[PDB]
């Protein structure tokens, strides 16, 4: 792969009739020109012209300049004819008017993070080909890919879920809750504890929810305790016991009836009742 | 100490692969979503432990060997400084020779991390009773990591390859029991002359 | 008779350790020449040249002691602490945390807090040297106390303002350790580039105090 | 005189990790981390950032042949490496200061809580768990390496030790995938202002 | 100077502080803040200049009581109103024919798309139920982003 | 009415005749301001800490639990810090410490170096400094001072 500045070329990086053996380079007199050969190439770097040169025996590249017959016929005389010539070092238009020649004997030309089309239409207008598009460059750390605005609405989309289920109304913030004694909360909360209805996590998930305001705690609590119209499931764990289905819905209900009237407790009060049962928080 | 043996491993899932998701706000953000999201990245890459895949896999095959290998999988327990795994992974008075790297994807989120919908049935009802949502990466997903080893001694290729052999039989990551993170393991090493920056 | 007054902000924090066990509340004085001359050493100043005399006048680097919240000046005897005639803050202990890194117990005093520059240049070719190290300091940072080498003591100056000396006439309150051969020890350095010798200077003195004629003078002996 | 400043940016790509070394701090934290990140009272994270470059410059050096001695070990610097000539000696003051790697990020955008296990090979089970803290990866942090009466190699060796870094990783946890960085470098000489 | 060109309505209180989840486009036009309907409008004029190169209103209590109903009868499903976010979000127009699309009756079959009414309703009745429902998914179309996620999410979460 | 606006105006794109950055949003009534994540992710912190501010027997055991490591170097320190702390402490440290967590089982002693005499040793770390937890601080001064260097 060339690289055009001089003239540098990445196989050995080496930039530009016996044969020295480094990539086999071979120099030839242009009357002088150098015939570089890898696995990936057999590149032609001519030099400038003078009559009758010294082609090399495929020159798979070749890497010439014009400022026009000469050129042509040094295109020509050549077995195996190149499949990319290069047209350096010279005037645009005197470049691109030699390269017209070269498109007339049927041979390519190029007048001098890997980028991924995510695209998807085509036009036929003036001599190119083409499809107008208004899209997205997004940089990715190996890639850099092109985007349309579907795209940037999905992304969009997912941070407008990612940000309004962020933030709640009256969380940290500053009634009608039950009222219990605290000796019924210790003996509640530790039955509901040995059995797995009021664990560690719930514990702490009442504990962030009330620190976030009473009604904070009363909509977890409430969300935790709804039973589903369809399938009749509340979101507490079960029990682990016998229990067979009428405690078990009476022990839902303890659950719910012990937070919501822990709730109005004071926050010391709460912190106090709850780090018996989990250490943390 | 004048050579260390580069271990470039490419790392292509042939299973879906969940690991978990490590960090704790990056967990609670998406645990409203999504009830296991997988690891990932702050640039939005998949992030597998690899170290401890690797020191696991030879602490089991040595220990079928017969061979006096510690164990640092019980709680709290003790790296000997003495064994083969000790040499390489490291132990308490003495680093690990072999710097494992983290399995870093070289796609992102949107191109192999997809949720997903796992069940929890009834055995004699047939009806779901749970359902959770859980991040997985896809199949055909490919990762790199670099295991650099400082101080190479004949067999540390031996043995690194052995222990993807036993990640690519056992899985890697999580939910390894039900068929997740089942890979297949490509490496290409190369000695080093540590100076090489000079 | 001009000043340099600023307000530098510790972006890493600083380590001066006092004997016995005790570290400094607040960067010194002698720490802002010290750096200083190490500045102008590779600046090619005379100002570099002539830091190696302790006598040196001119030039004169009161201590570093900390702005409060209420714009003011932290006063400091017999309170190893520092306190305000606004009252509201008391500077002290509670600013030390010891770290204790690989085989190495120090103590430092914690960053993101605002420290005083004020070097009262009595001849005006001094405060040009001056103002070139200023606008050195500026660009880049000036590091306080031990371990400058890896990182510690970063200060960045907010505020570079060339202000004008009154003189002071009392006979007034000591905002650093005078020299009198009283009864406080201080201690400080001579360390000597370009001759490989170092040196532990020991003197006596007196505390951060009351104080009484002529006066003239007033970085280790500082009064207002 | 002339004196070289090495503008270091350090862009992570991945998990980074440095322990606390504020030992209140590190009470402070106890309760909620095991392993708590070397933060400011800025509430910015720093990173060491002398001793990986000399440990690189000594280890790489070393093994060219240069005579180095190795301050890892009862380690005593000699004062005539390149290595005590460049960061410092016993006697003769460092030529280079490298300032800490404090990011131009806050903490609350980039070190979060994390989880970390030691999982048995028989049960296959998660024995024991730890909350280590840990960095955000693409989370830029910042020095300034001063180096006084430069040499010719003082650029190359610089640039060869933060490659070095690029390959080994800084801070902590250096084995488990921890601290894997790319660096981008801009130079100035300044010897007048 | 900035201008803000958003209505500060659906502001919540975090502690003593008054706030709002929103995303939008900082324009260096007056330093504009414009909404992501500025984004769509002013993408299509640039699709329109370069390829040219080459509602019924219903008040807001009764949107809820009639959402009420229709959730209650399972016209309204969670699938509906999710599918129903997703088009919304989409934009409108997308809104527009996702529900004459669930709302048109077949020809050939006679069938509406939506869910049948749980419950004893006369034919006429269950049809005016889909009718309604049809007045007022509509009519939630007319409203901005921010009131339908409020509106839909006390129905479904998770819309 | 005023508007101020507190995120960076350096790092943002340039399209079709406006130079546009999408943004995320925090938009606070005071002037009305607009906030990114980070001022969020501060308030909420610091909203939440606002409401978070409301004889030669026991030297013949410890010579036989420091050699297989039950009790331990950071073990000598804290248990010496709560002990410097007062008796409190220290009956608070070695009961949280004793604590066989009932869900998982596993003690918060480091193991030694059956189950029976796991839980025997154990108990005898909790006697041992129990009986070390009443006699004079001189006493346990120069007995933790033989094995942890330190403390
Ligand atoms: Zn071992
Ligand atoms: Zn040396």
């Amino acid at each position: 792969m060339i690289k055009f500045i001089a003239f540098l070329l990445e196989t050995a990086k080496i930039l530009i009739r016996n044969t020295i053996e480094l990539t086999k380079i071979t120099f030839y007199n242009n009357s002088v020109s150098v015939f570089i050969e890898t696995h990936n190439g057999n590149y032609l770097f001519s030099g400038d012209i003078g009559y009758p040169p010294d082609m090399p025996d495929n020159v798979d590249y070749l890497i010439l300049e014009s400022t026009q017959d000469e050129l042509i016929d040094y295109i020509e005389r050549l077995k195996y004819t190149p499949y990319k010539v290069f047209l350096v070092h010279g005037e645009k238009e005197q470049r691109e008017i030699l390269a017209k020649r070269i498109i007339s004997k049927k041979i390519r030309v190029e007048l001098p993070k890997v980028v991924l089309n995510i695209n998807t239409n085509m036009c036929n207008f003036a001599s190119y080909r083409l499809m107008p598009f208004s899209g997205f460059i997004v940089e990715k750390d190996d890639r850099i890919e092109i985007n349309d605005k579907n795209w940037f609405d999905m992304i969009w989309n997912e941070e407008y879920n990612k940000m309004r289920s962020q933030i709640v109304a009256e969380d940290f913030s500053t009634m009608a809750l039950p009222d219990m004694s605290h000796d019924k909360i210790i003996e509640n909360i530790e039955y509901l504890f040995n059995i797995k209805i009021l664990s560690k996590n719930r514990i702490k998930e009442f504990w962030e929810e009330f620190c976030k305001g009473q009604k904070a705690a009363i909509k977890y609590i409430t969300q935790v305790h709804r039973k589903n119209p369809n399938t009749g499931r509340r979101n507490w764990n079960p029990p682990e016991g016998d229990f067979t289905d009428n405690e078990i819905e009476k022990l839902y209900e303890t659950a719910y009836n012990t937070l919501l009237s822990l709730i109005k407790y004071d926050k010391n009060k709460v912190y106090n009742i709850l780090i018996n049962f989990n250490p943390k928080l | 100490a004048k050579t260390m043996k580069k271990i470039y491993v490419t790392m292509k899932t042939l299973s879906p692969l969940y690991t978990g998701e490590v960090r704790r706000e990056d967990k609670e953000a998406a645990q409203k979503r999504v009830n296991f999201p997988v690891r990932k990245t702050a640039t939005n890459k998949v992030l597998i432990p690899f170290k401890g895949a690797l020191r696991s896999a030879l602490e089991i095959m040595l220990k079928a060997k017969g061979e006096n290998v510690c164990d640092t999988g019980e709680s709290r327990a003790r790296p000997c400084g003495r064994c083969v795994t000790c040499s390489l992974f490291g132990s308490m008075g003495r680093a690990g020779r072999a710097s494992v790297d983290f399995l870093i994807s070289n796609d992102t989120k949107e191109q192999i991390v997809r949720e997903s919908t796992h069940l929890r049935i009834e055995r004699q009802t047939k009806s779901a009773s749970d359902t959770f949502k859980g991040e997985e990466v896809i199949e055909g997903a490919t990762f790199t990591a670099t295991i650099t080893i400082s101080n190479p001694q004949e067999k540390d290729l031996s043995l690194i390859q052995s222990a993807l052999k036993f990640i690519e039989e056992n899985g890697i990551g999580g939910w390894l029991n039900k068929g997740y993170g089942r890979v297949s393991f490509e490496v290409k090493s190369e000695d080093v002359a540590t100076d090489r920056f000079l | 008779m001009k000043e340099i007054k600023g307000i530098l902000e510790s972006i890493t924090g600083f380590s001066i350790p006092l004997d016995n066990g005790e570290y400094a509340l607040y960067p010194a004085g002698r720490h802002l020449r010290g750096a200083i001359g190490y500045i102008a050493f590779n600046l090619d100043l005379p100002i570099s040249s002539k830091f190696l005399d302790f006598d040196f006048d001119d030039i004169i680097f009161r201590d570093l002691l900390p702005i409060s919240k209420c714009g003011k000046i932290f006063y400091p005897k017999n309170s190893n602490s520092l306190k305000c005639p606004s009252c509201n803050e008391i500077y002290g202990s509670s600013v030390l945390r010891n770290i204790m890194a690989r085989g190495l117990s120090y103590k430092e005093v914690i960053e993101g807090k605002k420290y005083r520059l004020s070097i009262i240049v009595k001849d005006e070719k001094y405060l040009n040297e001056m103002e070139a190290i200023i606008r050195y300091i500026l660009s880049y940072g000036i590091y306080l106390g031990n371990k400058v080498s890896k990182g510690y003591g970063k200060f960045k100056i907010k505020e570079y303002s060339i202000v004008d000396i009154l003189p002071v006439k009392d006979s007034v309150l000591l905002l650093s350790d005078a020299i009198i051969d009283g009864e406080k020890d201080i201690v400080f350095s001579k360390k000597e580039i370009s001759s490989s010798k170092f040196e532990i200077i020991r003197k006596r003195g007196k505390a951060k105090d009351i104080i009484r004629n002529n006066h003239n003078g007033f970085g280790f002996g500082e009064i207002i």
